[PDB]
């Protein structure tokens, strides 16, 4: 089967991309209103415009949810999903066709994360406008007042004391110096894993980097799972509902998921269990709950 | 009977929307506050008091928004399930139905007038004292596991941390004294009375006008929800929500953009009713087209 | 007394759905506005009620133009509407459904209103179910409450939309008595319906709207003998 | 082939809308599932299709129990469904609608799929609109394309839902000719309809369900002369 597959995939893909264009444009306009507070305005439009790929990266999970709701809602409300089942096309096959549309967004999410977001973020910071006081390598504590990616007032303490050496101009590497100030969330996966591997070889990786690693490796799986939940709602609770009601509910699931993943991200930094449990928690449960609503047909 | 029918419906679905927006608008801020508390920059036991003191601040916006959304859901339901065709077909227009809710909108105006004039400053006054008390935290209060925290002349590294911010492990302290241990245990809030007569100053001219002409967005949320509620039965009860929440939000965004241009002594306090009157007249004209 | 409709017209998406539809209905007379599905009989009916803007033409009621008046302004002139779909106030008591419209009347005081409600409930045999919600009643009893509610507004012309919609043959005759009773009440009734066989059994003057224009007019006997209707709407053998 | 259906039952809001509805249908035979509105004729019809999950009952098709199967698992066994509402693929051409389901058929190859598509278009006289989008065709023309699309899946039992819905008396003969054509093609037809005057004119064996149970059974002649049906559904005059 190909003609049916193209119709379901193209209709959902245009709805996922159409929602993506709208959601980014609204967030650029809304963010532009806010920055204007700390104002030149043009110097403030480029800073928001350069942040669009990063606003785009954080919309893909929620644009895929709304896209599958509106993409399949148009098919469902037109009684087109009933006549695909009437000929022998299962619910899990129609979900598989929608996942193909979401797989374009997952690949787009990788491209933004790896090559686009880390570049436009740096260009954004410049518009608004090299680590200082950098503070452990096993049993040695190293403090450098100025560090450059290409040192000033070095101080290394060995451990019972052996030597407190000081200089004016050890496992520190200039490649990861520019990643020290960057938040663990903002680091790309290529940068994050390389930095974590560097820290783990000489010290302990903080739990804020473990959470950032798990929040990135489970980003494609949260986009697909949130699409499957959207598809199961169309065949289940949101069947025969209005297009406006489906869009409203798709917004509540998007916020509910964004708040749940934000809160459980914070809860992983305050509680003993590994961040994998908190990050892969909702994703596994929504997949199980979403796949159950599909079993109920 | 038709007025009591509508008031019961609007109050019931406005309180649901208001409680739904409070859970969302301040659920997002509570989670964000929890994010600050997870890093030690805010006491985890007080972040529920911050939400308590910001109730009047958020409900200042949610109440016009809840009334506006609750008005269109009710008027959308009358259109969707054909109760408006039999109300218009009996001689009761949609404008007449919106005029039956003026006594209700006046109650919501009085309620928000209490929020804007009294509890929004009072809530922000106690929050400002409380938030400033959390900005003095320094030293071992801001410590994080497996990280170096520098606060002035102090550098603290803790190898582990409990679920509560006590009982540190593998502690390194630097000034020069080095210590290593295994274990270690605003006009927005000023009471209205002050801004009551202290006008002729952009600061109060912007704030006091924001508190006096601010509550009248409930009336504008009444005659603009009546205008933008006509929806077809097949279109849905929620079809005209997102298009018309942005029309309402364009009023608030304009009113926030007026509060600032008065604070900079650029526009004058007269522009608060003018912003409402333009939206009031536009809504009245659209409801009578 | 005489609702006069002249030269109705309406174009949807640059396509003239209704082209020169004109019919006359008098008070106390049942008129059936029939025709092929999608040929403009539904749209022309709505322009009479007021649920769609007449792009061309005029509507008169005994030397009183109603073309410019909205739906609620015509209702004060004595024109009622009964939607085909369930239009009862769902969470209001049936006694309150009739009462909510009786309080609209200005020429009725509290005592005169309670009496009218009592006799309206008795006329439609719903006084036993007068204490139940609008959404918790049978389909047959609900429509009797919507007609009692419609009569509370005291209309002079009732525009029934699909009265014989989703109605079993046992209960078609029940609606016939209701529509016959409305005529016996001095209220003209305009009926648009897909069930032409039963609509032609009560109406004394039927209008067939085809390709956007009225192609037939007269008693149901004259409609059946019309060779133009039997070629486009009724078919060779219809009885 | 026989579609045995036994003791259907379903409740909604703790009220049993359908109580022991049982009827049998054979291939190449028109059977009308009739009854008062809301008495369970629609719900019993949907439980045969699969839209409404069966609380109680047994639906066999030639010693093949179709009780536990979903809507699509029954459709692969040879049960078709034609929705009352417009169900054409709006953004796909009429030829693509039929071709969309023909590719699902595993009993053919690309060579005979085009031949089968050509004759399906010719059978229902929709060749002149084979290139027009499904959203831009007449209601009479679209419904012929929906039946042609349903026949692309090669069904053994076509369950029609409200075929004479919004059909003028001039074109009621066209629908009857279509339904009679399905019978002549070897496809059993199950018709549920509010228009009982014409449904009792093509069906060979009608089931009247009232109060959630089958109250009468037999040919349309026997249905008319049934005291319980006359008292409850058809009325004294019909
Ligand atoms: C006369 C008139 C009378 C009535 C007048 C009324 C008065 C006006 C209002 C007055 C009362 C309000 C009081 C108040 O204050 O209301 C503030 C918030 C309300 C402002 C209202 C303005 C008027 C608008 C009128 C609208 C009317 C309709 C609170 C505050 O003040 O929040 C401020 C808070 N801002 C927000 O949260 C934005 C607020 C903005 C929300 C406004 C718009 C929605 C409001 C109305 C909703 C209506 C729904 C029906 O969002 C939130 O509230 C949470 C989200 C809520 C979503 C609800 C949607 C519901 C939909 C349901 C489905 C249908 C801010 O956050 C920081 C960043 O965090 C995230 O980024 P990061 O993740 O870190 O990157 C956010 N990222 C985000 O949100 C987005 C995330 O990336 C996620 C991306 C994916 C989701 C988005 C995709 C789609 C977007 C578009 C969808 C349409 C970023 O957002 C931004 O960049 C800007 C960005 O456009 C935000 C998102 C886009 C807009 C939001 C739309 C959401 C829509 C959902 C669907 C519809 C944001 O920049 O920190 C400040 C303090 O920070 C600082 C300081 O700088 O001082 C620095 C800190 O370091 C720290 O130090 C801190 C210190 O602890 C104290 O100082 O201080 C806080 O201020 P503070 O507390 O005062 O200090
Ligand atoms: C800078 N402002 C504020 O501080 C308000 C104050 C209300 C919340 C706290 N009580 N809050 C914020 O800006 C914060 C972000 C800043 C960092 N925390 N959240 C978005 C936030 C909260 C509340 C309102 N707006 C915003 S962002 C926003 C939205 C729409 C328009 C505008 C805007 C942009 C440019 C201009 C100009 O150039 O003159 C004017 C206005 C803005 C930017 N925000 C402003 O101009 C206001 C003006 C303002 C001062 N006191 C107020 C009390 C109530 C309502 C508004 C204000
Ligand atoms: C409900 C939608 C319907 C229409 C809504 C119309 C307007 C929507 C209002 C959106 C409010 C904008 O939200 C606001 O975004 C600005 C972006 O500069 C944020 O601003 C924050 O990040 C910027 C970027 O570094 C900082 O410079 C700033 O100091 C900080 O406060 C605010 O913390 C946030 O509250």
């Amino acid at each position: 089967r190909r003609i049916v597959a193209k119709h379901v995939t193209k209709t959902t893909a245009l709805a996922m991309l159409g929602t993506t264009i709208v959601l980014v444009i609204l967030q650029v306009l809304f963010t532009y209103l806010g920055e204007l507070s700390n104002l030149s305005a043009w110097q403030a439009f480029l800073y928001v415009l350069w942040g669009a790929p990063r606003y785009l990266y954080e919309i893909l999970p929620i644009s895929a949810l709304i896209g599958a709701i509106l993409g399949l809602g148009t098919l469902a409300s037109n009684s087109e999903l009933i006549v695909m089942r009437s000929v022998g096309i299962s619910l899990w096959r129609i979900v598989g066709w929608v996942i193909r549309s979401a797989l374009v967004l997952v690949l787009l999410s990788f491209a933004l994360s790896e090559w686009v977001v880390p570049y436009t973020n740096e260009r954004a910071n410049s518009v608004k406008s090299e680590v200082r006081g950098y503070w452990r390598e096993g049993q040695r504590f190293i403090y450098v007042d100025y560090a450059n990616s290409q040192l000033k007032r070095i101080q290394v303490v060995d451990f019972r004391l052996k030597s407190v050496t000081n200089a004016e101009q050890l496992a520190l590497q200039p490649k990861y110096v520019h990643m020290v100030t960057i938040d663990p969330e903002d680091l790309s996966f290529s940068q994050l894993v390389s930095f974590m591997n560097y820290m783990r070889e000489y010290s302990q990786v903080p739990k804020t980097y473990q959470l950032a690693f798990w929040k990135k490796v489970a980003s494609p799986f949260a986009l697909i799972t949130l699409v499957l939940v959207a598809c199961s709602f169309i065949f289940g609770p949101l069947r025969q509902q209005s297009m406006g009601f489906r869009l409203v509910i798709a917004l509540f699931i998007g916020l509910g998921f964004y708040y749940l993943q934000d809160f459980l991200g914070y809860a992983s930094l305050v509680y003993n269990p590994s961040p994998a449990w908190f990050v892969l928690g909702p994703i596994v449960l929504m997949f199980v709950a979403g796949s159950y609503l599909l079993y109920r047909a | 009977i038709i007025r009591r029918y509508l008031v019961k419906q609007v109050v019931s679905t406005s309180l649901v929307v208001i409680a739904l927006l409070t859970l969302i608008m301040m659920g997002g801020r509570l989670i964000k506050y929890f994010g600050v508390a997870a890093q030690g920059r805010l006491d985890a036991g007080v972040l529920f008091s911050i939400i308590g003191y910001r109730m009047p601040e958020f409900l200042t916006l949610i109440l016009p928004l809840g009334f506006f959304i609750g008005l269109m859901l009710v008027f959308g339901r009358l259109y969707v399930d054909h109760e408006m065709a039999v109300l218009n077909g009996s001689g009761i227009s949609r404008i007449r139905l919106g005029q039956l809710l003026i006594p209700l909108a006046l109650v919501f105006l009085v309620i928000q007038g209490i929020l804007m004039l009294w509890m929004t400053p009072w809530g922000l006054r106690q929050f400002d004292q409380l938030s400033s008390s959390q900005a003095v935290r320094t030293g071992f209060d801001l410590v994080r596991p497996k990280e170096f925290i520098s606060s002035g002349p102090y550098t603290i590294y803790a190898g582990d941390l409990s679920e509560d911010r006590k009982n540190l492990k593998d502690i390194f302290f630097y000034q020069d004294v080095m210590i290593l241990a295994k274990e270690a245990t605003k006009v927005e809030a000023l009471p209205s009375s002050k801004l009551w007569n202290k006008w002729n100053d952009p600061v109060i001219a912007s704030e006091m006008g924001w508190r006096v002409f601010g509550p009248f967005t409930i009336v504008i949320a009444l005659m603009m929800a009546v205008a933008l509620c006509e929806v077809s039965p097949r279109q849905g009860r929620y079809y005209r929500l997102i298009p018309a929440i942005f029309i309402f939000a364009s009023l608030i965004v304009l009113l926030i953009a007026i509060r600032t241009r008065i604070s900079r002594d650029e526009l004058g306090v007269w522009a608060y009713p003018a912003a409402l009157a333009v939206y009031g007249i536009a809504a009245a004209l659209f409801s009578r087209k | 007394q005489t609702l006069c409709i002249k030269h109705l017209a309406k174009n949807y998406s640059k396509r003239w759905v209704v082209k020169d539809v004109s019919f006359e209905m008098q008070s106390g007379q049942i008129v059936g506005l029939l025709g092929p599905n999608g040929a403009g009989k539904t749209t022309s009916f709505y322009m009479v009620v007021g649920l769609v803007r007449m792009d061309k033409g005029e509507i008169h009621l005994d030397n009183l133009d109603l073309s410019d008046l909205a739906m609620h302004e015509r209702a004060r002139k004595g024109i009622g509407y009964l939607p085909q779909e369930a239009s009862i106030f769902r969470k209001l008591t049936i006694a309150e459904n009739i009462m909510a419209i009786l309080e609209t009347r200005k020429d009725l005081n509290k005592q005169q209103r309670q009496q009218r409600l009592q006799e309206l409930l008795n006329d439609f045999k719903i006084t036993h179910i007068k204490d139940s919600l609008g959404m918790s009643v049978s389909g047959g009893e609900r429509r009797r409450a919507e007609i009692a509610r419609a009569l509370a507004a005291d209309p002079k012309f009732m525009l029934l939309d699909e009265p014989f919609a989703g109605v079993d043959p046992i209960s078609v005759g029940d609606i016939k008595d209701i529509i016959r009773n409305l005529k016996d009440r001095g209220i003209g009734v305009l009926i648009t319906d897909h069930n032409v066989r039963e609509t032609l059994a009560i109406c004394e003057h039927a209008y067939i709207v085809s390709e956007g224009a009225v192609i037939a007019e007269g008693s149901p006997q004259d409609i059946l003998e019309n060779e133009q209707v039997r070629k486009v709407y009724l078919g060779d053998d219809f009885t």
